[PDB]
RNA sequence: UAAAGACCAG
């Protein structure tokens, strides 16, 4: 418990069955996932005792917080990646379906909303009923890359009167961000609109999930096959820039770049070359995966995953590390016995050239795993020791 | 394994020949040539940290052995066996593991840490520890109703008795959102 | 530790096949894979119910009292 | 004839593939589901041991004798046992099954399904009998015991639907597709390359016609024809599944009526 | 240990009602009716139908919380119409079509060989 | 350090936790087991004695 | 050919060996 | 009741940068030189390809709640193949006496040009976008 | 079981949670295995063989 | 919890009318979020799977041994040589309207495991109970039943 | 009831 948050006054709710049960959006602050977490719960005793925690601390009072003058409490996982969707230009909805989505939200004026689409079918848009759980007097902007009053891209954020009227809704707009539809909402009306919006927002974006339904597979961390021809070069001829710097150095035509070692300098290139070789090895495949590719449409929603997973992933894990160089020379100079003395070759001081989708060589498993059990220490003390600082 | 260039005809080579091996499986559908044959027998001798420090190994027996005279875009990118003073070569990789990873379907295909976890849970799971179990009087034990062998598997488990007592079930599995639960 | 009585995820009994795949197997030497779709096991739930059962009791039963 | 129909194709003991019809996507779903989930049966519900030498656990046992397919034709005439005014139980709501298994031969004795031994009085009804489709006629591997092993129990098999447990369930599996030319659109295939070439054609296309690129999107389409396939375990007859399912269904939408009706005297 | 008893997703407990009715204040004429134990197999059949009767002005179910047996279903009509009604009509329909439905299985059922 | 400023206290209650779509951001399902166990001290006001009787 | 080469899937046969003498507890005992 | 804008676009171009059942047109008038068009439409509903002869209506009429059909036999102002309802956002000055307003269809936007909707085109939600052919 | 009886340890000089000895040396390969060290406090100091 | 540190607890079970489906019948025993994927970057699980499906179908106990030669390309042929989909999605209808799900989802066998660690053997909770006998304060212990 | 220790959860 290191925030006035991780410890926070809800409201009971009898239920049956063994576990605590709480709302997803309250997550993060307390930092819990539901892998085996337990949690603790204290009954205040006294009439004056309550107050208190209702007054001061109850959940809704604490979504933004000092801690950095922003909400603590965004919208999450399913939901997140969901409420991407229901918004797309492309998706509508109809009738049958829009109903029931409008029951769900508990507030709802009952007032089924003119489609967007009266022509041949009436239809209704996701931004359209979606904007059903945003409240009156809400009024947001935006502008993100080629945004522009008619957005061409769906980007930015502009919503009217608690109306979307362009853009898509991702992270950036209902997370825990600054400008946030949650930053917004709450101070414009209260921290218990704000409290009622997550629920609104996610039952209604929940629900037609449920539906639509969404996935992961595999699939998802193949690269077409030419993009993986156009990788295997691009790893190839940034091995040569390699070999080449490596004899330019063995010849002893080389510049030491004031301050550093011949040897120091030498590598420091090597290194920076398979780096920035792997980085656009990667952002071969990014670019690849259609905007249908799941893992690309969870970063994309901002619910998880990022650039260098789907690059590790499907074009090239990269150079393994140990306290910062490349592996080193436990044995007699060299990193195996399966290798020849002075060896500074990419594949020898731990370059790991395969993709997660290909699979590791018993030399780039055991770096990799030399460099895994670097991190794993580092947390079992970094934990440790920060925990005093905190004190 | 040993690979003493000893071959009169050709190069260098692996002192194990695929009739050691068949003459093994020999003794094997038999329920006389043991490992401490394979030992005595100069082919294969014990190699500690020290000695291994001069010595030179090849990984695959064949995949490091030949010349030269395309590949496939689906499998890994494997490097070379240029070398030419090869000493010894390697029974095989997969044995730089131990009993908890060795049940790692595909550990080669995961976040070097990732393993490192489930490496730990195994130790966790419910399964059937030993068949006698009804006879043994200890506290507190568990055993699954259904235990069933995994699909997906691994060559070494087949030492580790994995399918004999296993740890887990074959569940089919739907990876999805859905009532969001 | 015994064939389980149908299958856990659709249904279909299985508690009897045992014995039947059993046999398909040593004695008309055919392999897995068809032994079950002769017992009439077709999608993989069923299929693998039986493919992957170890029949562990047939140890617990060589023990004694 | 007169509103939704079928072309039953298929049929057998244990299937019916059939072509339901001119009907709404809700109301097939909700048949595939009462056929799944509310459709009454018997099954072993209590069992009391006197003895058990066995290898397994008592309770290891119970659960499976509970799973054992028991006959319910006449199931419809018998009561539930929370229904009925026996303190506890009769022959008017259930039936009572006895087993007993003796190590006698010098290997392995077996015990199965077919070694229960109803001792109730069936008043003359399809009830109880443990369901053998096995070849050699014994069905549902209970048990088995070496030397001196015994086994003496007591079951009482009680009504009961799905809902309450699985064991009453006598669905088994139900196949269940439509529009397998993705016309309404109700799908969006993954794919690589072509969704066409990487995405497996049901043999329910052919039974339905194909696409024709020219032609605009059909957006007043409707999901009618639905290919199912409704297996079964025995304790009733494929085509009662059905049927017992349409019924039952029928039956719920009935009492809504009904008490909306005791509902308007006052 | 928290178990809830699962005869409680079909047996009305002490003094439950299937129906119980009331009047949505938010818009004229729709009504709110709890279903108890009920669960989408009878709540989105119901929903359907209502959709038909084109003197329905308005028609959705949910299910709150699953732990829960019950759902709630809000139906609203074109003024003087009753939605009571409107849910008894939808409902007959159900089970006509659901006659016509058995009829037709058991008669393409006869006519059959294995 | 370990019986003042902080001790073990009474009134208090531990469980795995999941989480739920179902309930709004600010309350807390609690296992009625739980529930049956946790009590309240409410003092009978003419405010209550009806309900507090029947809770009795 | 008794003295041909040997291939991959050749190793598991040595393997199998190992531990039919060996064993999994092996250095506890030894 | 009444209208705002009549005339007849031809599309200049239509688009679909990864909408497969959204596409951003733009046409010109048939009349005025200075009136240009953007608009996004469902080309699932009603496809568009490039250059056809588009009748672009808006107005607002023939709003408490929504009622499905019932109009079987009612006023059907839908004397066209496309009608969208929506609201106008910004009213933009482009120099000259160029006017141009925005409207947004739940996530479908448009861009009008010219000048001559000088009391009619109003700055309100009310818009009932409609189109022909 | 047999995971556990083929366990290692290595006591330490308190405070030490250093990381020389922790780490996964070179020479390890073959001998001990990679993937498989407890978590946090004694971390990298009991092997598996 | 699956064999790659894809640990986690249950929160909910459903009955097959409620669970998503097949057109062939088949339903899930368990249901993973896809989220639980990306960040952790454990591709074997999914691999795992299709070569689980594959080696279900053919009953041939599928190899999924460290460095060998098998692909997720030679898998996802065979796979296809079954009248599968060749990546492991299948399409499924939502059990509670019946309508199809616009996304195809991955599915097939895996091997779960089921670790010690149960809810009824951990929940707690105390209000007034048994005190130390030192500093009068509640005892340690939700064994001995204290705060 | 109270210690000291090992193992283990997040
Ligand atoms: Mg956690
Ligand atoms: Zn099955
Ligand atoms: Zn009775």
């Amino acid at each position: 418990s290191l925030h006035k948050m991780s410890m926070m006054a809800h409201r009971v709710k009898v239920i049956p069955y063994s576990t605590f049960r709480l709302n997803l959006s309250v997550t993060s602050p307390y930092n819990a996932d539901f892998d085996g977490d337990e949690m603790n719960l204290h009954v205040p005793q006294s009439e004056e005792t309550r107050a208190e925690l209702s007054q001061l601390c109850a959940v809704p009072l604490q979504i933004v917080s000092p801690q950095s003058n922003k909400p603590c409490m965004g919208i999450v996982q399913d939901t997140l990646c969901g409420i991407r969707k229901l918004t797309l230009r492309d998706t509508f909805i109809e009738l049958d379906q829009v109903l029931n989505m409008l029951y769900w939200v508990p507030d709802w004026d009952g007032v089924i909303p003119t489609p967007a689409i009266i022509k041949p079918k009436p239809l209704w848009s996701g931004k359209q009923i979606l904007s059903v759980a945003i409240p009156n007097g809400i009024h947001l902007q935006r502008f993100d890359e080629g945004t522009t009053l008619l957005s061409p891209k769906d980007n930015g954020m502009l919503i009217i009167d608690g109306q979307i009227i362009f853009g898509v809704v991702e992270k950036k707009t209902v997370g825990s961000s600054n400008g946030g539809l949650i930053h917004v909402v709450t101070r414009e009306k209260g921290p218990q609109v704000c409290a009622k919006l997550f629920g609104n927002i996610q039952k209604v974006v929940n629900f037609w999930l449920l539906h639509n339904g969404f996935s992961t597979g595999i699939g998802d961390t193949i690269a077409d096959g030419p993009t993986m021809r156009e990788i295997t070069e691009t790893i190839a001829e940034a091995k040569k820039k390699v070999l080449d710097v490596t004899k330019e150095a063995q010849a002893n035509l080389l510049t030491a770049k004031h301050g550093m070692t011949l040897r120091e300098s030498f590598e420091d290139n090597v290194v920076r070359f398979l780096n920035e070789a792997r980085d656009k090895a990667g952002r071969l495949a990014e670019v690849n995966l259609k905007d249908l590719n799941n893992v690309k449409q969870m970063v994309m929603a901002g619910s998880k995953g990022s650039f260098i997973n789907i690059a590790q992933m499907s074009a090239c894990v990269g150079q393994q590390s140990v306290e910062g160089k490349r592996i080193a020379f436990g044995f007699v100079d060299r990193t195996l016995p399966h290798f020849s003395k002075d060896d500074y070759s990419p594949e020898s001081k731990g370059f790991v050239e395969n993709s997660y989708l290909r699979g590791l060589t018993p030399q780039e498993f055991f770096f990799h795993a030399m460099g895994g059990r670097e991190g794993l220490i580092d947390t079992a003390v970094k934990t440790a020791e920060t925990g005093y600082i905190q004190r | 394994f040993i690979v003493e260039d000893d071959e009169s005809l050709g190069h260098k080579e692996l002192k194990v020949r695929k009739g050691h091996i068949a003459k093994l499986m020999a003794t094997e559908y038999q329920d006389e040539y043991t490992w401490s044959s394979l030992l005595n027998e100069g082919l294969v001798e014990y190699i500690d940290a020290e000695e291994e420090e001069s010595i030179l190994i090849a990984m695959q027996p064949e995949d490091l052995e030949p010349a030269e005279a395309d590949v496939d875009p689906a499998k890994r990118i494997r490097v070379s066996h240029h070398a030419t003073t090869f000493t010894h070569c390697e029974i095989h990789p997969s044995m730089i593991l131990g009993v908890a990873a060795s049940i790692i379907p595909f550990p080669d295909h995961n976040q070097s840490p990732r393993n490192t976890y489930q490496s730990a849970m195994g130790k966790q799971a419910m399964g059937v520890f030993l068949t006698n179990y009804n006879v043994r009087m200890d506290t507190m034990a568990n055993i699954l109703y259904y235990p069933q062998k995994p699909l997906g598997t691994t060559r070494a488990m087949e030492y580790l008795k994995f399918r004999e007592l296993p740890a887990g079930q074959n569940a089919i599995v739907a990876i999805a959102c859905y009532s969001g639960y | 530790m015994i064939v389980p009585v149908r299958c856990f995820s659709c249904g279909k009994v299985v508690g009897d096949k045992w014995e039947s795949y059993l046999n398909l197997l040593q004695e008309d030497e055919l392999d897995e894979g068809t032994a079950l779709s002769r017992l009439g096991l077709k999608r993989y739930c069923c299929r693998r119910m039986i493919l992957t059962h170890v029949d562990l009791i047939e140890k617990f039963l060589r023990y004694n009292p | 004839e007169e509103g939704p129909q079928v072309k039953i194709r298929e049929a057998s003991k244990d299937n019916v593939d059939f072509i339901l019809s001119n009907v709404d996507l809700a109301m097939a779903n909700s048949l595939r589901r009462v056929m799944i989930a509310e459709i009454p049966t018997l099954a072993i519900d209590s069992v009391e041991v006197e003895t058990n030498t066995t290898v397994l656990a008592d309770e290891f046992i119970a659960h499976r004798l509970g799973l054992i397919p028991l006959q319910s034709m006449d199931i419809e005439q018998l009561e539930y046992s929370r229904d009925c005014f026996c303190e506890d139980h009769c022959d008017k709501c259930s039936v009572v099954l006895t087993l007993q298994a003796f190590g006698e031969s010098e290997s392995t004795t077996n015990v199965y399904s077919k070694d229960l031994v109803i001792v109730s009085n069936l008043m003359g009804r399809n009830i109880g009998h443990p369901i053998i489709q096995d070849k050699e006629g014994n069905g549902v591997l209970i048990c088995k015991l070496r030397k001196g092993q015994e086994l003496k129990l007591t079951c009482v098999a009680k009504k009961g639907i799905a809902k309450e447990h699985a064991k009453w369930g006598p669905a088994a599996a139900i196949e269940f597709e439509y529009d397998p030319w993705n016309k309404l659109k109700h799908t969006d295939y993954w794919y690589e390359q072509d969704s066409a070439k990487e995405w497996p054609q049901s043999k329910n296309c052919e039974y339905e016609d194909p696409p024709n690129e020219g032609d605009p999107f059909d957006y007043k389409a409707q999901a009618d024809t639905f290919y199912m396939n409704v297996e079964s375990v025995g304790s009733i007859p494929v085509d009662q599944v059905v049927v017992r399912g349409i019924d039952t269904l029928q039956k719920k939408v009935a009492s809504i009526l009904l008490a909306l009706t005791q509902m308007d005297q006052d | 240990m928290n178990a809830p008893d699962r005869f409680e997703l079909f047996l009305l407990g002490e003094g439950e009602s299937k129906l119980k009715i009331d009047p949505d204040t938010k818009a004229p004429n729709a009504v709110v009716i709890t279903f108890e134990k009920e669960d989408h197999t009878l709540g989105n059949l119901i929903r359907a139908e209502l959709l038909n009767d084109r003197k329905v002005l308005f028609a959705a179910y949910k299910v709150e919380h699953p732990f829960f047996a019950r759902f709630k279903l809000r139906i609203q009509t074109t003024e003087g119409y009753d939605p009571k009604d409107a849910l008894k009509n939808a409902c007959n329909s159900i089970i006509n079509k659901l006659g016509a439905l058995k009829t037709n299985f058991e008669t393409e059922w006869n006519l059959q060989t294995l | 350090r370990g019986n003042l400023m902080g001790k073990r206290v009474d009134f208090s209650a531990r469980t795995v936790i999941s989480g739920d779509p179902n309930l709004e951001l600010d309350q807390v399902g609690v296992p009625k087991s739980i529930a049956k166990t946790l009590t309240y001290p409410e003092v009978v006001t003419p405010y209550n004695i009806d309900r507090l009787t029947q809770l009795v | 050919d008794e003295s041909a080469p040997i291939t991959a899937e050749d190793s598991w046969a040595v393997i199998s060996a190992f531990f039919r003498e060996k064993g999994l507890v092996s250095q506890q005992l030894d | 009741s009444n209208t705002l804008f009549d005339d007849i676009f031809q599309v200049s171009e239509v688009d679909p940068g990864r909408y497969n059942k959204v596409c951003r047109i733009e046409a010109a008038s048939t009349t005025q030189d200075q009136c240009k068009l953007t608009l996004d439409i469902n080309v699932e509903l009603f496809p568009v390809a490039a250059q056809d002869s588009l009748t672009v209506t808006i107005a607002s009429s023939l709003t408490r709640s929504w009622r499905p059909p019932q109009a079987g036999d009612r006023s059907l102002a839908d004397d066209y193949d496309y009608v969208m309802y929506g609201t106008a956002y910004k009213f933009e000055e482009v120099s000259k006496d160029l006017i141009a307003v925005y409207y947004s269809f739940g996530g479908l936007l448009m861009r009008l040009e010219g000048n001559y909707r000088n009391l009619n085109n109003l700055k309100q939600e009310n818009a009932y976008l409609l189109i022909r052919r | 079981t047999l995971s556990h009886l083929r366990r290692t340890n290595t006591p330490i000089g308190r405070d030490g949670k250093l990381a020389k000895p922790r780490q996964l040396h070179n020479t390890h390969w073959g001998l001990v295995c990679p993937a498989e060290t407890p978590e946090g406090q004694a971390c990298g100091l009991v092997k598996n063989l | 919890a699956s064999r790659h540190g894809q640990k986690g607890t249950i929160g909910i079970t459903y009955r097959r009318e409620d669970m998503p489906f097949t057109a062939e019948g088949i339903v899930p025993d368990l249901i993973i979020n896809p989220h639980a994927i990306p960040s952790r970057m454990t591709v074997a699980h999914l691999i795992e799977c299709l070569l689980s499906k594959v080696a279900a179908l053919s009953g041939n106990e599928g190899d999924a041994s460290p460095f060998t030669d098998i692909t997720v390309e030679g898998i996802s042929k065979l796979l296809r040589e079954h009248g599968y989909q060749s990546r492991g999605f299948e399409v499924m209808y939502n059990g509670h309207t019946g309508k199809k799900l616009m996304a195809q989802i991955f599915f097939g066998p895996t091997y779960y495991q089921r670790l010690r660690h149960m809810v009824d053997d951990k929940i707690h909770a105390r209000a007034r109970g048994p005190m130390q006998v030192l500093t009068r304060q509640p005892v340690e212990g939700r064994s001995r039943d204290g705060g």
